[PDB]
């Protein structure tokens, strides 16, 4: 599936994952896409911000969501 | 030095046009020169908004209003260090039926200019001509400093809204040239803007408990004043602007409302 990332700077980002894919494999893919390290992303959805050992599916993050990108410091 | 004074009267002649490109480059040149006396030039057009028509008034202000921008900042620091700058708070000319439209929108301009000034003197700083991007000003101002400036940044944007112009008002030279400046003023600030909320965004998670209770009342502020930026940039759209030059608010960080206050909630 298609997902979305939103960052603070206002560029969306597509990202192809799969429901079962952790937000740790997803900062990776984030990664390859934007060059963002995974350890400077804050993910957020819903409100909360997204544990990296959960899967999108315990997020309830299915096609065309739309996660928010907060860039953190080490 | 005479020659100053007598352009200011050129640039604000009873012609119902906006100053003169001629007579404003003249007066940009004039501020950046070495011996310019600013007071005397401030003088002569603080003078001309105590004439009778609104014709001389407002192209007096959108003269000062020009100046601030482009010419030299020893300008506006001077304007910003004034104890009373404008005061037409009771302007009115009754001549005929544009003075009394054009009154109002004297009223409101001059205000404007005022908190622009202020906003300077608050700073010491123009918002609209700081370093943008990721190492600028606003991207990088340390959490206090942020906390106590992006306020500022949004009595100014305000007090230009407050202008509040339909497109059908903008009907003569003087006040579509007065539109422009704001209209440049507005982007700019905007930007500004933005940029602060992007680093307060940044910072809040891991601020102190009543840090993010100031960010928090600074970030929903943020977003009704996008409900009426919006609004004065349909404006913008309906008079023929360049779409191109008119700011896409969608990019705005606009819907992390929730993101904050659970985050707040989970701080207690």
């Amino acid at each position: 599936m298609q997902i979305f990332v939103k960052t603070l700077t206002g560029k969306t980002i597509t990202l192809e994952v799969e429901p079962s894919d952790t937000i740790e494999n997803v900062k990776a893919k984030i990664q390859d896409k934007e060059g963002i390290p995974p350890d400077q992303q804050r993910l957020i959805f819903a409100g909360k911000q997204l544990e990296d050992g959960r899967t999108l599916s315990d997020y309830n993050i299915q096609k065309e969501s739309t996660l928010h990108l907060v860039l953190r410091l080490r | 030095g005479s020659a100053v004074s007598k352009t200011v009267c050129k640039a604000t002649t009873h012609e119902i046009m906006g100053p003169k490109k001629k007579h404003l480059d003249y007066l940009i040149q004039c501020t950046n020169e070495m011996n310019v006396n600013i007071p005397q030039l401030a003088d002569s057009l603080f003078e001309r908004t105590t004439n009778s028509s609104w014709v001389v008034v407002f192209k007096s202000l959108i003269t000062t209003h020009h100046l601030m921008v482009y010419g030299n900042e020893r300008f506006i620091q001077y304007l910003a260090s004034r104890n009373t700058l404008f005061n037409l708070s009771n302007f009115l000319d009754k001549s005929g039926l544009q003075g009394y439209d054009m009154s109002t929108f004297i009223r409101r301009y001059s205000r404007y200019l005022n908190e622009k000034a202020v906003s300077y003197r608050q700073v010491a700083f123009d918002f609209t001509k700081v370093k943008r991007g990721a190492d600028g000003v606003m991207r990088t101002m340390n959490t206090e400093k942020l906390l106590k400036t992006v306020p500022i940044i949004q009595n100014q944007m305000d007090a230009l809204l407050d202008f509040n112009v339909n497109s059908n008002e903008l009907t003569n030279g003087v006040i579509n040239a007065a539109f422009m400046l704001l209209f440049k003023d507005a982007i700019r600030l905007f930007a500004a803007y933005n940029e602060g909320i992007i680093n307060l965004l940044e910072k809040y998670f891991d601020m102190k408990k009543n840090q993010c209770k100031e960010g928090l009342d600074i970030y929903k502020k943020f977003l009704t004043r996008m409900t009426r930026i919006s609004e004065f940039l349909k404006v913008a759209e309906q008079v023929g602007i360049d779409r191109g030059d008119i700011p896409d608010l969608s990019q705005a960080p606009s819907s992390l409302l929730d993101a904050l206050e659970q985050h707040a909630a989970a701080l207690e």
